């Protein structure tokens, strides 16, 4: 409904695309005989195509005039699954990765040989940091409040202005 | 095997290759079991 | 005396130096302080001459590294044979080669990439191959998959044996420098022992297993009823039924009645009408004659017995008035320096690969390979590229020898010294040659474009306005066409049908056809000459001015690869022989690209196509080369724009992979220009800003990040440029030829 | 003083086989010079033990089988691979062999473990050190016999098509005739 | 399931196939897992 | 001739866990020598947590076929289609309860160093003992070893129950009684 789009369930162009894909495979199907590995594999291909189209219809995606799904990314919760939920998932995973890296760097510097610790990873403690980074949003907030996330400004080199 | 071979396997490129192969395997198997997921 | 002397247990087998990454280099052994250490590790990984100072240790390392390379090559041959055995339609293709498309790779269904498993015929779905291995195995006589499986297992065993040998000859029993420097014995064994017995054994295999199986297959016997090779090997009755001369045994060989074997040892020439390829009897006779030639050649050089030549005296005896001492000292140079040997061997290997490319297309050696148009184009282009790369490696290692292993004491007044003493004249004359050749050759094209745009076709350098005919090429073609009667009486047909004669065709497709030369061929050949000459100019200047130049008298002190010698003297950028190689790689890329484009367009317009029953010849592009190859506009329109259709229109089909690789290769080629144009100072300042951003969050690494070195930036740009260009041409040629042929 | 093999008395002793059970000097092709004796002997004992079990199992399955497995010795492997009862052996023997490769790694690095010693001696046969050397030699003798025994079992079974004895039909009559 | 011992015999006697003529080398070579084109394909793990 | 053989795998060297004071150390079972790499206290904290979860799960999985919570909707005798059919906002509340317990018990101690930063803090000693069995120190070792063994057996038992249900499609008791 938004921006003149319509759901893919009642989308004639979407249905035509589904039938075109099905007809293309079934044509290619003529070369091979019944019961062969290629024949059964193409049957899997047709089933997966039909399943994908049915799932796209059921999920409530909006299909444009071209008959392809269009994703709405503005904040509306009617289409949260398009961007908002994957967005938070990625943000959590990326912060996990960054926190594991940062905490391992904090450890490795305190070591006697930080330069060799960077190219030969202490895996027993590195896995520990990867595990402990699961709670990074609280850990990051705690370190920020304790003044240990940011290095002060005049303790970092800066070039001649 | 030994401390030496464990250190070598703990070297940076070997660990990156192993970890990225594991990640690619996870992504590929997730694609196999939940194929064609355009949205949540 | 030539003898075997080795050191027992020279190195211990341990992982401590696996753990220690930069153990080999004195500077890198300390540890990393910047990210440049990581790059220097890989750059100096295989520089044994810089790592150590003992020629014995360098030779041992090189020998075992060669063993490792042989192991990798054996694994590669194993992959070819095993994939043919398991994931290929070789049986269907063997039953019906003309109709079935060869294919030996299957993709799994994961992300919809199963579309790449296109319809290749024979009830098989996979990715079409263009390596010619199917035709290779058909020539070899393999008719079933058990044979492919077992030779793959044998290749795996050989690869394991090579890895074991490489370990053994460095860690358990390493030879000595005295053993390594026995060049005369090495040449004797490689001529008589490697090449001679290799040719002899291949000739025996052909005569016993390949002629019968291929003759039966051409007659019409399906592969199931073919007698097995172990039966054919000892069943002399069947071999006599096929080739009657086999009933006479080996007495006509031991007595010199060699003419009795005329049936299976022939000199027919031409191409077999059935398979449209060279006669396998001719191939067997060829390899047998070469075996005799190489075994004869390999008894030249001296060894433990009195008889034999010595390369030292042979070289020292060759000196003339205009050369002073002549070839004195070159034996010592080539016995002491590995880089000189690498240079000569790489130059010959690359030129030989180019010769292989030029010969295989003109004389299709394997059955049903001529009609397999993707295979011919792929093999030609591949071997041309490998040849160019090897030639530039030859130049690079010649420069390395000049920088490192050169010394006037040994070369006082020899050919190397005399060449260095007039390098200026050499390079200036080659510079004039390059300017003259390029001006004339490309000005023909530009003149033609200008006249066509001005609407003056009568003023063109065309076949009908101002002809530039290749009279000498036409004369040589005429001589080669008349050769089988006059100058090669025992040969029944021409060596190649490209010079002239009949139009060999299998089914509808044309295997070979005479290639006519005209004005466009004149122009493109002179373009080839110009490109080769400029590449030689760059590489030869890099080699000659490696020691020093009028700009930097002490260039040798800086090293082989160094960024510059500062902005003094107006700027000394890219003065190194390494940078000369970096510039010459662009030029060989241009040369080989133009050569393969010429080959592709000429063969699709004038040889490849189909011939009807009435004799009508219809070509892929329709003979447009002779009239459209006269202008750069015609090259852009009728070759690039016209033949890019099959690539750009490939989405949603089996060639969608070729379309994707086309776009990705374009992307990488464009990406390379960043490194090629930009400079390290900008990127170092940008990295400083990013390092500040990381330090603000207390995660700046202990290994401080740095912009890549200047030499590394040039190398990265060149590598990405070459990868992008070669990938673009690879996808374009493969998509076009698979679609149309 | 020069040492000659007790099995090939026209060759010089290898000198790498010292201090091992079954040391008649049979090593004409000099594998001990290249590979380590610990690895070679662990392989020997593994082959010996697997071959003893295999030659007993082949003959046993020629006579008796469990109710679920109604296959002959030759097609038993294929039938049980299809059924999934060979994966259940490869998973529970592969666990054992994972522990085994850890063990052979340790003994090659010099932990103290012998070539093929796992310590598996529940019933106490040979716990006296005097009998252990003799029992080790007897183990090697029986295993090296069982290797040829199993090889003959399989090859003759396929070649003849006969169940237990692996003998041609004409060999069951007139085999002691003048 | 036939639990051997409680609801089934512990060990069933094997089928005695009787002593008879030998097979042919081609007969058991064109069905082997390593010297037969289809035997090789029947030797891939099904899984 | 191993100097310090493992009490469980006597053809392998003694792992670091064998020479330690946690409970059940003598077995010395560590063929992969993961006690050398992983922190030993952190792994007993994980072992005990997993065993406690699994020995709540295994009786639950085995008795949910027999018994139903009176009036519960979406009940199925087999756990897998049971979780498939049960309303999501019941599993969500169970997970929220578990998460609340975990967070409040492990407040400010979620990493290998932060947990066991306190020397007193023992592996798996979260302090849950309302009836105070731990005051009696004579049977503390017996109870610790019994907890460890029962937790391990419960992990294996729950794994077996779940995978047998996957194999058969039927609940644990039905699948078992259809063998005999
Ligand atoms: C480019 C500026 C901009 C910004 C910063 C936002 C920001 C937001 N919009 Mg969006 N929105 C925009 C333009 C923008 N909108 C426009 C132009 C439209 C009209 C089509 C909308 C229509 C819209 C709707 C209908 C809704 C949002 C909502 C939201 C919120 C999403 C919260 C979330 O999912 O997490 C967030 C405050 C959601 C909201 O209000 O959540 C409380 C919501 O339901 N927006
Ligand atoms: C950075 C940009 C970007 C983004 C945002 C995405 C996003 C996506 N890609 Mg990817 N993709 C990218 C780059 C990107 N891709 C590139 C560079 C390539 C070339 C190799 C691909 C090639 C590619 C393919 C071939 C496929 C995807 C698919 C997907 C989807 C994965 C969801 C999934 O299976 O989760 C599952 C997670 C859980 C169940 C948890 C998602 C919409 C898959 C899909 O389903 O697309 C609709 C798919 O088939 N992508
Ligand atoms: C008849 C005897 C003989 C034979 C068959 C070979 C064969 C070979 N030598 Mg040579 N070699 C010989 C005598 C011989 N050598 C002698 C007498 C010396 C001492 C003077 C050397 C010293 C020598 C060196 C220093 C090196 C070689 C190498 C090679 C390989 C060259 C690459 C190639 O074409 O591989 C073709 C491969 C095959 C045909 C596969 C078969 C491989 C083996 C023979 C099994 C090749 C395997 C190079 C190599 O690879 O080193 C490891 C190399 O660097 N050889
Ligand atoms: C290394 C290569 C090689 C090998 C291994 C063999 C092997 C064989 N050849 Mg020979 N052969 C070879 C090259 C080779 N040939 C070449 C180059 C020619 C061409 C002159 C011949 C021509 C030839 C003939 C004409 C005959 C053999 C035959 C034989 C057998 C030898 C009988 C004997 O020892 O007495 C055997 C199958 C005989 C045979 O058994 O043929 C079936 C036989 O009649 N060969
Ligand atoms: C017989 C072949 C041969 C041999 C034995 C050597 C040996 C050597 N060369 Mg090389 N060289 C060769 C061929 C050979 N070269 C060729 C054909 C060329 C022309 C291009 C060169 C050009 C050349 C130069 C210009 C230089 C060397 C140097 C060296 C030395 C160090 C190399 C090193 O450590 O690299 C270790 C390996 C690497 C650093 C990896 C290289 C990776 C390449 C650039 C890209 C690979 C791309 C891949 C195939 C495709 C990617 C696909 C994508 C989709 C992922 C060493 C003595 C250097 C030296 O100092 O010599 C004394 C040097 O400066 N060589
Ligand atoms: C299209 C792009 C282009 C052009 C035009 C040139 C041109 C040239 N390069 Mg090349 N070069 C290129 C790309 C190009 N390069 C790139 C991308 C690189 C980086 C890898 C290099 C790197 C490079 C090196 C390192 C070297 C060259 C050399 C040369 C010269 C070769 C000699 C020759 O034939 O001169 C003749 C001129 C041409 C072929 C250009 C077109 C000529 C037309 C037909 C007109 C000529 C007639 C008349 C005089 C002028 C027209 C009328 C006018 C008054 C309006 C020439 C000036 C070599 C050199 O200097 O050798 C002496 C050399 O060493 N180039
Ligand atoms: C090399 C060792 C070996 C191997 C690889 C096999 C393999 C096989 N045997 Mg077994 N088998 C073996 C030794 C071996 N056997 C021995 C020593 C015996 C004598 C007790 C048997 C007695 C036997 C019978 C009676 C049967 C099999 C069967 C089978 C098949 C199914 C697995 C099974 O139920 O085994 C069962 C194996 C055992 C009960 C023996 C377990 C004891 C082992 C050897 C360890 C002893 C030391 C502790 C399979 C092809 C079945 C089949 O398919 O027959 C057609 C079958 O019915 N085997
Ligand atoms: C839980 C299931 C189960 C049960 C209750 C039984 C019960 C029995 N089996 Mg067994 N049996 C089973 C599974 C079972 N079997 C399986 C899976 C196999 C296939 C490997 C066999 C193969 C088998 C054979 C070949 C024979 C029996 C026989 C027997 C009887 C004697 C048992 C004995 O001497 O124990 C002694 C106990 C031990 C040595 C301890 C073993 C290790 C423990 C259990 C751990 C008994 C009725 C015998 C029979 O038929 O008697 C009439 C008989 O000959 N069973
Ligand atoms: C890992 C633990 C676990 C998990 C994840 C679940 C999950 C589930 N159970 Mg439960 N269940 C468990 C253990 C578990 N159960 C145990 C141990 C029993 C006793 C045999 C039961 C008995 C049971 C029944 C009878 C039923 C379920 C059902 C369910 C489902 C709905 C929730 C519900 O009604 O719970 C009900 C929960 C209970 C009746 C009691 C749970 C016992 C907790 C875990 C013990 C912890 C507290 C501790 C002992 C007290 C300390 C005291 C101290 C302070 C002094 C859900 C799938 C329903 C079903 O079948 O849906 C398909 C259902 O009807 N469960
Ligand atoms: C010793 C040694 C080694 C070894 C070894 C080897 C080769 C060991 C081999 C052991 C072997 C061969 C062990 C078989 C067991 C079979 C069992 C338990 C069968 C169960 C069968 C069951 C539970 C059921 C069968 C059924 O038919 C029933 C009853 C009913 C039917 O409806 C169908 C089914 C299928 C359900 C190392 C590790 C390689 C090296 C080391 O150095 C030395
Ligand atoms: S950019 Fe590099 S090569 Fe050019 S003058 Fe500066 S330092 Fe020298």
């Amino acid at each position: 409904d938004v921006s003149g789009l319509t759901p893919c369930k009642d989308s004639a162009v979407f249905k035509r695309r589904l039938d075109g894909s099905v007809k293309k495979l079934n044509s290619r199907l003529a070369n091979y005989t019944e019961g062969t590995p290629a024949y059964i594999a193409l049957e899997q291909q047709i089933e997966q195509t039909k399943a994908r189209f049915a799932k796209y219809g059921e999920k409530g995606l909006l299909c444009g005039a071209d008959g392809l799904p269009h994703l709405i990314a503005d904040g509306r919760l009617d289409h949260a699954g398009e961007f908002i939920i994957p967005g938070f998932g990625f943000l959590y995973i990326a912060g996990w990765i960054g926190w594991a890296g940062r905490s391992y760097l904090q450890f490795s510097k305190k070591t006697d040989k930080p330069n060799e610790n960077e190219i030969i990873i202490n895996v027993p403690v590195a896995l520990g940091m990867m595990a402990g980074a699961f709670i990074w949003p609280l850990a990051a907030w705690k370190e920020l409040i304790d003044g240990k996330l940011l290095v002060p400004g005049d303790e970092i080199t800066v070039s001649p202005r | 095997m030994s401390n030496d071979l464990l250190k070598y396997l703990s070297t940076a490129p070997v660990l990156l290759t192993a970890w990225m192969s594991i990640t690619a395997g996870i992504i590929i198997e997730i694609q196999r079991f939940f194929p064609d997921s355009l949205s949540f | 005396k030539v003898r075997v002397i080795v050191d027992k247990d020279p190195v211990a087998t341990s992982f401590e130096k696996w753990a220690q990454p930069g153990h080999f280099s004195r500077t890198l052994a300390k540890g990393p302080k910047t990210t440049t250490w990581i790059w220097n590790l890989h750059a100096d990984a295989h520089d044994f001459d810089s790592q150590t100072s003992s020629l014995e240790d360098i030779s041992r390392k090189i020998f075992s590294a060669h063993f490792g390379q042989l192991a990798i090559i054996f694994l590669w041959v194993s992959q070819a044979y095993f994939h043919g055995a398991r994931f290929s339609n070789y049986s269907a293709w063997l039953q019906n080669p003309t109709a079935i498309k060869p294919s030996a790779q299957v993709v799994w269904p994961i992300v919809g990439q199963e579309i790449l498993n296109g319809d290749v015929g024979g009830g098989f779905s996979g990715v079409q191959i263009t390596s010619g291995v199917f035709q290779m195995w058909r020539a070899s006589g393999i008719t079933n998959e058990t044979e492919l499986y077992w030779t793959a297992m044998g290749g795996l065993v050989m690869s394991a044996l090579m890895v074991f040998a490489g370990w053994f000859h460095y860690h358990k029993a390493a030879p000595k420098l005295e053993w390594f420097q026995n060049v005369e014995s090495m040449m004797n064994h490689h001529l008589a022992g490697l090449l001679g017995l290799g040719c002899l054994s291949w000739s025996g295999h052909q005569i016993h297993i390949s002629l019968p199986i291929n003759k039966l297959l051409d007659a019409g016997v399906a592969p199931q009823e073919i007698p097995l090779p172990h039966e054919l090997l000892f069943n002399q009755d069947l071999m006599a039924q096929l080739y009657p001369s086999f009933k006479k045994g080996l007495l006509p060989f031991f007595t010199l009645n060699w003419s009795e074997y005329s049936d299976f040892l022939t000199f027919k020439g031409g191409l077999n009408p059935i398979t449209g390829s060279l006669w396998l009897s001719d191939t067997a006779h060829h390899h047998l004659a070469l075996a005799v030639l190489f075994i004869f050649a390999g008894h030249m050089y001296r060894t433990n017995w009195g008889i034999g030549h010595s390369m030292k005296e042979i070289l020292e005896a060759h000196k003339g008035p205009l050369t002073g001492e002549g070839h004195k000292g070159l034996y010592e140079i080539l016995t002491t320096s590995w880089h000189a040997q690498l240079a000569i061997n790489l130059a010959m290997m690359g030129s030989l690969s180019i010769i292989v490319a030029h010969h295989m297309y003109a004389m299709p050696p394997y059955p049903y390979i001529g009609v397999d148009y993707p295979t011919q184009l792929s093999l030609f282009t591949h071997h041309m590229w490998i040849g160019g790369f090897c030639i530039c490696g030859a130049a690079a290692h010649g420069a390395i020898f000049m920088v490192r292993d050169y010394s006037p004491v040994q070369s006082y007044n020899n050919l190397l010294d005399r060449v260095l003493r007039h390098r200026d004249a050499i390079i200036s004359h080659l510079n004039w040659v390059c300017i003259f050749l390029g001006t004339h050759s490309f000005g023909f094209y530009i003149h033609n474009d200008t006249m066509r745009a001005l609407g003056r076709p009568q003023d063109m350098f065309s076949d009908k306005a101002i002809q530039l005919q290749p009279i000498f090429a036409k004369w040589v073609q005429s001589l080669h066409t008349l050769a089988p009667g006059s100058t090669a009486p025992n040969a029944l047909a021409t060596s190649s049908y490209a010079f002239g004669g009949d139009v060999v065709a299998v089914n509808g497709k044309i295997a070979m056809m005479p290639i006519t030369l005209g004005t466009a061929d004149f122009m493109v050949h002179h373009i080839h000459a110009f490109t080769i000459h400029v590449t030689v100019l760059i590489l030869l200047k890099g080699v000659l001015f490696a020691r020093s130049s009028r700009l930097i008298p002490d260039k040798a002190n800086l090293g082989f690869r160094f960024p510059c010698d500062g902005p003094g003297r107006g700027g000394t950028c890219q003065v190194s022989a390494w940078d000369h190689i970096f510039l010459g790689l662009f030029w060989m890329y241009n040369c080989i690209s133009v050569v393969i484009f010429h080959f592709s367009w000429k063969m699709q317009s004038d040889v490849w196509g189909t011939i009807s029953s009435s004799g009508k010849i219809s070509h892929v592009t329709g003979g447009n080369f002779a009239n459209s190859a006269l202008t750069i506009n015609g090259w852009l329109r009728d070759f690039l724009w016209s033949q890019a259709s099959q690539v750009i229109q490939s989405y949603g089909s089996a060639l969608s992979a070729y379309g994707l690789i086309f776009l990705g290769a374009h992307f990488i080629w464009a990406f390379s220009l960043m490194f090629l144009f930009s400079g390290r100072g900008y990127w170092q300042e940008l990295i400083e800003s990013i390092v500040w951003a990381h330090n603000k969050l207390k995660l700046a690494p202990a290994i401080q990040p740095r912009a890549l070195s200047i030499t590394q930036g040039r190398a990265v740009g060149l590598a990405h440029y070459l990868l992008g260009g070669i990938g673009t041409t690879w996808s374009f040629f493969l998509a076009r030829i698979i679609s149309v042929g | 003083p020069v040492e000659y093999s007790e099995s090939l008395p026209f060759l010089v002793k290898r000198k790498a086989l010292k201090g091992y059970v079954g040391d008649v000097g049979f090593d004409p092709l000099g594998f001990s010079e290249i590979l380590p004796m610990d690895w070679l002997r662990e392989a020997e004992l593994k082959h010996c033990r697997v071959a003893m079990l295999a030659t007993f199992g082949f003959g046993f399955t020629d006579f008796w089988h469990f109710p679920g497995f109604d296959y002959t010795t030759l097609e038993a492997h294929d039938a049980c691979v299809a059924s999934g009862a060979m994966s259940q052996l490869l998973l529970w023997i592969g666990l054992l062999e994972v522990f085994g490769t850890i063990g052979i790694d340790q003994t090659l690095r010099g932990s103290g473990r012998a070539a093929g010693d796992f310590g598996f001696d529940p019933l106490g046969f040979g716990s006296d050190p005097a009998k252990m050397a003799d029992l080790q030699m007897k183990e090697l003798a029986n295993g090296r016999l069982a290797m040829f025994a199993f090889s003959g079992f399989v090859t003759q079974s396929v070649l003849t098509g006969n169940q237990f004895p692996y003998l041609f039909d004409y060999q069951t009559t007139d085999v002691f005739a003048l | 399931m036939t639990i051997p011992g409680v609801n089934a015999p512990g060990l069933v006697p094997a089928t005695k196939k009787s002593v008879g003529p030998k097979p042919e080398w081609d007969s058991f070579r064109d069905t082997s897992h390593f010297w037969s084109s289809e035997g090789i394909m029947n030797s891939v793990p099904k899984v | 001739a191993i100097a310090k053989p493992s009490n469980a795998v006597p053809f392998l060297t003694a792992p670091p866990c064998q020479s330690s004071k946690l409970a059940g150390a003598e077995t010395g079972f560590d063929p992969l020598y993961l006690s050398e790499f992983i922190d030993l206290k952190w792994a007993r904290e994980a072992e005990l947590k997993h065993g406690r979860i699994c020995m709540l799960a295994a009786p639950g999985y085995f008795f949910q076929e027999f018994f139903q919570l009176p009036g519960f909707p979406g009940y199925s005798p087999n756990g897998i289609e049971a979780v498939s059919s049960v309303s999501p906002e019941a599993l969500a509340q169970i997970v929220i309860f578990m998460s609340v317990i975990e967070y409040n018990s492990n407040l400010n101690k979620w990493t290998m160093d932060t947990m066991f930063a306190d020397p007193k803090r023992e592996p798996g000693n979260l302090g849950f003992d309302p009836l105070k069995f731990g005051e009696n120190k004579n049977t503390r070792a017996r109870l610790e070893m019994a907890e460890l063994k029962n937790g391990r057996l419960a992990m294996l038992a729950f794994s077996g129950m779940v995978h047998q249900t996957f194999v058969t499609g039927k609940p644990v008791w039905a699948s078992l009684q259809d063998i005999f």
